[PDB]
């Protein structure tokens, strides 16, 4: 019934090969963090694409000022 | 290379260790603390310098309380306190060609992909 | 089968002790609902014009009034004035239970079905829509056709009448049940100050009670107690209401005067500076502030010598309550404090924040300085910055500080000094751009504003938005605290002195405590005070 | 109002010269250190005297932390322990401030 | 009877996995009330 | 009590206390008990150390929780930051602006209402008023889209 009958505070528990779920919930945080890595620099590398500044970039208050078009009436032909 | 760099790597990877490991651990210092006095010379010795480096000589009761109170968070600290990335002092003697420079050896002592 | 004693240890039970318990739970269960109300009005006025709404104004009434009616009489007047009396007076009186147990346990059972029927109320066609204070032609059938504010007359007439019947064993238990030795002079504060806020309200709310109906039975009979055609006078509705909500304030700050008395002694272990003085000046205020009811008729047009007899003597109130300031100053100073503990730091916030809104209100007591407030956002920010600041701190730091008496467990100093700091914070940037608002000239009670406005009410938003976050950060705390097993002796607030040895006081000086109710057990006795216990004669 | 400056220094004295219970001692003891008055020579020596009847030791060296406590400043703390000292070497009496 | 309280006055059990959901989600719906009822008045609106 | 107690039982009394059973802790106390009837001046300065611990020291009653005020600090500071956040990203589902909070209705409004001596006095119509006046400023007056 007990894997170790001289000391039943002993249990095996579900696993593939070493993807134990004490692993996984050690692991979890480190996943978050790269995930919101790869998202902050996909984010830094799309910051100049004309619908990201029209969508994301201006409506986002003080910063917004910077992503704008400048140019006055004076403009394309 | 490669003994070195699985050595630093087990070491480092003490600050994510697990339950049984440490209560395997602690079974087994528990067992080689008192394994080791077997004669009236050992035990002399153990008295002795318990009393000159400590001041006192602790009982089995005293002892065995310090271990059992140890858990695997109070590990994870102490390995990310000091055997995580940190300087080390080396010494080689013999045919140590093989082995590296400082900063290489020294990498090994964290891991990246965490 | 534990059901039958389930049900028979919480409902078919008269017990005192388990029934502040539910009075506590209900308290929060109400201001929970007030709370996101308040945080939805308030972000409805974030920025001029119709915001998250089709601009309906009748939503906007409906809800000020429902937030309004609810926090003032199903937040903190069953969760303080009863709810910290009927579990600790006895104690501290020398009785083992209540006069009339059978009537402790039919009123706290009178406010369920109020707070169902005033929720129906406010689910109709049209709402209250009234405000706090309804007003007669308003409330007329002209205005509003529906069951919707004849439910909440109905709610305040009930809630009122129960409160009036939870009243009325305290005072013959705190009268009767003294201990042998005990004289009625020689009272602690707190339960002086719960006795005099009893009397003030048994006395007044008759008189809210004839007024409600006789105004209530216009829709109905179609009497014309205050029809304009029909020879009725509002000026004398507007006086029998202000003969109530006038002294209603001071009832309801009396328990948080009392709790700061207890509170500031036992953590600064020094006797409080001038017990006689402090409870004859507070009769005095109980005394005085009855005669004064007409500063709320300021603007509607009252005669001189009226006007100056009863402003006059809107200034005197100050002075009793300027001397107790001083007297917890005094006390303060010379003894020891301990500046760490929730409860005290919940005693020292509460004192400047009173202090200011007393300043404050004596501003806008004058009939010629009144004209430029009135139902201004000035009298919001007084009587805002007076009530959360003195009821609702004088609430949390009773709980913060006999916690532990009703359940027996200890909570989380860290968190709960960071949700006070939190909440400090929060209502302190909530209720300052709102002088600046009133200072400005503009009104209350108004879902839209002229555009010169918008960065005050800006400011108060985020402060609004930061109470809920307070408001979680308190429930965790208290989830923590009621499933965290952490035990806790007898007397948790008693420590040797500077001359006391870890010996001698450990087997020789437990058992000691300025209060019989530290010296009991934390989880009390069912059958406690098995003797009377006898003092010097 | 009651007792004054120093009658209650003469009647702290009085009492002190004769205690036999370690309990009343710390109770008077505590009892003198409340009035803002620092107990004079004979007082503290007294005291000190009282402590060594009564067969407790930690007393003796609580006596001097908490006149260095209560003292305003340096000086007059100084003063005191200089012509206080004879007594504590007589005694066997160790500061904290060498204690440890 | 002369029991001895366990200082544990609940009013319900409380432990750590299951009944978190039950107070979270009591929290939630009596903290969400404002809403049903804010939306109810702009029903057939 | 008359021969002197061992040192090596009174080192380190701090740490071993809280470990050290109740039986140890009875023994010690007696021990001492019966040592302080001798003249103090022929104990070591251990006894004396030991003996003061044991009386003015930090365990049993007077042993306080201390909390850390750092926490307190930052833990504010987050919650700030958070309910700043918060309500700034819950902010932008509200109801479009009304079309008069525009740089260009402010400023026209502004040289309006200085014609009709609008509050001339230290406001609107000042004799040099390099203040704003009739302009919020910032996000509440953006420029026409
Ligand atoms: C993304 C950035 C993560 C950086 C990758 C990293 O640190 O190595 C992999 C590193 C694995 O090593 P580890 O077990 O964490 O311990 C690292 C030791 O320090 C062991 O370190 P070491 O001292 O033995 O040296 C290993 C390290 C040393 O390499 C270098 O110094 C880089 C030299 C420049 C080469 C190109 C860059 O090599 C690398 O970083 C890999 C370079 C890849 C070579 C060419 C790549 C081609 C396509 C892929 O982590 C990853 O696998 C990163 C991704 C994790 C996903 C989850
Ligand atoms: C919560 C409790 C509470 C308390 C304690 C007070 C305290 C006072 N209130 Fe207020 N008040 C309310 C609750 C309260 N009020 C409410 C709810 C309303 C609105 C009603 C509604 O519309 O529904 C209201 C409205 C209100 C008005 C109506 C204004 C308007 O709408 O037109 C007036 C006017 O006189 C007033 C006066 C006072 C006065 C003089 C005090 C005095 O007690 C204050 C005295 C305290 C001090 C002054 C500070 C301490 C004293 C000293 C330090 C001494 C030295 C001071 C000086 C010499 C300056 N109150
Ligand atoms: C009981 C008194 C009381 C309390 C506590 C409050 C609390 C608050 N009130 Fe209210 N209010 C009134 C009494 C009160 N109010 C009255 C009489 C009116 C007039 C009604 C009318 O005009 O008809 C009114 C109206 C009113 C308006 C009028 C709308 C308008 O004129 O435009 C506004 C708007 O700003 C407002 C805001 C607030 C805010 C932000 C809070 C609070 O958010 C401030 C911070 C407080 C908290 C966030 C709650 C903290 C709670 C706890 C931590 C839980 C503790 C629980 C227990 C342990 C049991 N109130
Ligand atoms: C607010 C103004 C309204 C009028 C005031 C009266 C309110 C209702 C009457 C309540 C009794 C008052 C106290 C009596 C003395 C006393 O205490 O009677 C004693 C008992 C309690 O004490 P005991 O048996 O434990 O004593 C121990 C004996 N040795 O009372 C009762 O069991 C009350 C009986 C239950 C009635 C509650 C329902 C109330 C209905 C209200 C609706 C009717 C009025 C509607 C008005 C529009
Ligand atoms: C609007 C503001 C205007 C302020 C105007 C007020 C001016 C007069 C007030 C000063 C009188 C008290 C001073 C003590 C004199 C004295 O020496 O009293 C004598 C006693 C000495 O102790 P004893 O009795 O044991 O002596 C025994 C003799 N055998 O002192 C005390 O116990 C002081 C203890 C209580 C006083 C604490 C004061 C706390 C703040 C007071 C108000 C602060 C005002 C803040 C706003 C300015
Ligand atoms: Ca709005
Ligand atoms: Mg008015």
């Amino acid at each position: 019934i007990s894997f170790f009958p001289n000391k039943p505070m002993y249990h095996v528990q579900p696993h593939i090969s070493f993807i134990t779920p004490e692993r996984t919930m050690k692991t979890i945080p480190a996943f978050s963090r790269w995930a919101f890595a790869a998202v902050a620099g996909v984010f830094v590398f799309a910051m100049q694409v004309p619908k990201v500044k029209t969508t994301i970039l201006q409506p986002i208050a003080f910063i917004g000022d910077h992503f704008k078009d400048k140019t006055p009436e004076e403009d394309k032909w | 290379d490669d003994l070195v760099h699985f050595t630093l790597q087990n070491w480092a990877r003490l600050t994510v260790a697990t339950r049984a490991e440490v209560e395997r651990a602690k079974a087994q210092l528990r067992a080689s603390l008192l394994l080791s006095l077997d004669s009236t010379t050992a035990i002399a010795e153990d008295i002795g310098r318990q009393l000159l480096t400590t001041g006192r000589r602790m009982s089995p009761q005293e002892v065995d309380l310090r271990i059992g109170q140890i858990t695997e968070k109070d590990v994870a600290r102490v390995a990310s306190e000091m055997i995580w990335d940190k300087d080390i002092a080396v010494s080689a003697v013999g045919s140590i060609e093989g082995l590296l420079d400082y900063n290489r050896i020294r990498s090994s002592i964290s891991m990246n992909r965490w | 089968n534990s059901w039958w004693t389930y049900v028979n240890r919480w409902i078919f039970s008269t017990n005192a002790k388990d029934i502040a318990i539910l009075y506590l739970l209900f308290g929060l269960v109400s201001g929970i609902i007030g709370s996101v109300f308040s945080f939805i009005i308030r972000m409805e006025l974030s920025a001029p014009g119709s915001q998250f709404l089709s601009g309906n104004g009748q939503l906007y009434n409906v809800a000020i009034s429902a937030h309004g009616i609810l926090m003032i009489f199903f937040f903190i007047i069953p969760a303080l004035f009863g709810a910290f009396g009927n579990y600790l007076v006895p104690l501290m009186i020398g009785a083992p239970d209540v006069a009339y147990p059978r009537v402790n346990n039919f009123t706290f059972w009178l406010l369920p079905p109020a707070l169902m029927l005033l929720l129906i109320s406010a689910l109709t066609e049209e709402g209250p829509g009234g405000g706090w204070t309804v007003y007669p032609p308003l409330s007329s059938i002209t205005s509003h056709s529906g069951p919707a504010i004849d439910l909440a007359i109905l709610s305040l007439q009930l809630t009122g009448i129960s409160s009036t019947l939870g009243s009325v064993n305290l005072i013959a238990t705190m009268i009767n049940m003294r201990a042998p030795g005990l004289s009625l002079y020689q009272m602690p504060l707190f339960a002086w100050a719960i006795m005099i806020t009893s009397i003030l309200l048994l006395l007044t709310l008759p008189v809210l009670a004839g007024g409600l109906f006789m105004l209530f039975s216009d829709r109905n009979l179609n009497t014309s107690f205050y029809a304009p055609e029909g020879g009725g006078d509002p000026v004398l509705y507007q006086h029998l209401f202000w003969f109530f909500g006038h002294p209603e304030v001071y009832i309801l700050i009396m328990p948080a005067f009392g709790v700061v008395s207890h509170i500031i002694p036992s953590l600064a272990h020094k006797p409080i500076f001038g017990k006689e003085g402090m409870l004859w000046a507070m009769l005095s205020i109980a005394l005085l502030g009855l005669m004064v009811w007409s500063h709320h008729l300021f603007t509607v047009g009252l005669d001189v010598d009226t006007r100056a007899y009863f402003s006059a003597a809107t200034m005197v109130i100050a002075i009793p309550t300027g001397i107790k300031i001083f007297s917890w100053l005094a006390t303060l100073t010379g003894g020891a404090i301990q500046w760490s503990r929730v409860p005290m730091l919940y005693a020292i916030g509460f004192l400047i924040l009173f202090t200011i809104g007393g300043l404050t209100g004596v501003i806008l007591s004058n009939s010629v300085l009144d004209i430029a407030f009135h139902d201004t956002y000035f009298v919001v920010a007084h009587f805002h910055y007076v009530l959360s600041m003195g009821a609702l701190f004088g609430l949390c730091g009773a709980y913060y500080y006999w916690s532990p008496k009703m359940f027996g467990l200890m909570y989380n100093e860290t968190l709960a000094s960071i949700q006070f700091w939190i909440l400090f914070i929060g209502v302190n940037i909530v209720f300052g751009p709102q002088h600046f608002l009133g200072l400005n000239g503009m009104p209350r009670r108004i879902p839209d504003y002229p555009e010169a406005f918008v960065g005050w009410n800006f400011v108060s938003s985020i402060g609004s938005v930061i109470s809920i976050l307070s408001l979680f950060l308190f429930m965790y705390v208290m989830y923590d605290q009621f499933t965290s097993n952490r035990v806790v002796k007898t007397n948790p607030y008693l420590i040797p002195s500077y001359f006391d040895d870890n010996v001698i006081f450990v087997n020789e000086k437990l058992g000691v405590a300025q209060s019989i109710e530290w010296l009991l057990h934390s989880p009390v006795h069912e059958h406690a005070f098995n003797t009377l216990p006898t003092k010097s004669i | 109002h009651g007792v004054s400056l120093e009658e209650i220094n003469t009647k702290y004295n009085d009492f002190f010269s004769n205690v036999q219970d370690q309990f009343e001692l710390q109770r008077g003891l505590n009892n003198c250190f409340a009035y803002d008055i620092v107990p004079s020579s004979d007082v503290i020596e007294q005291a000190l005297r009282a402590a060594r009847r009564v067969n407790d030791f930690p007393t003796a060296v609580r006596i001097f932390e908490g006149i260095k406590v209560k003292l305003p400043t340096k000086e007059q703390y100084q003063a005191y322990v200089k012509e206080l000292k004879p007594v504590c070497n007589e005694l066997g009496i160790v500061l904290k401030e060498d204690l440890f | 009877s002369a029991p001895k309280p366990g200082s544990t006055i609940p009013f319900y059990i409380n432990k750590k996995p299951l009944p978190t959901l039950l107070y979270f989600g009591t929290f939630g719906v009596i903290f969400s009330i404002p809403f049903i009822v804010v939306k109810y008045h702009n029903r057939n609106l | 009590g008359e021969a002197m107690i061992a040192r090596p039982r009174l080192v380190d009394l701090d740490k071993r206390w809280g470990i050290m059973s109740q039986e140890e802790k009875d023994g010690l106390i007696t021990d001492l008990y019966a040592r302080q009837k001798q003249p103090w001046t022929t104990l070591s300065i251990e006894e004396k150390k030991a003996a003061y611990w044991i009386a003015f020291g930090e365990h049993g009653p007077r042993a306080f929780s201390h909390i850390s005020q750092k926490t307190v600090f930052w833990g504010t500071v987050a919650g700030l930051t958070i309910g700043v956040v918060l309500f700034g990203l819950i902010r932008t589902q509200a109801a479009p602006s009304p079309r008069t909070m525009t740089r260009e209705w402010q400023e026209k409004s502004n040289e309006y209402m200085k014609e009709n001596k609008i509050n001339p006095i230290s406001g609107e119509a000042s004799e040099g008023f390099k203040g704003r006046g009739q302009i919020s400023g910032g996000i509440f007056s953006p420029s026409e889209k």
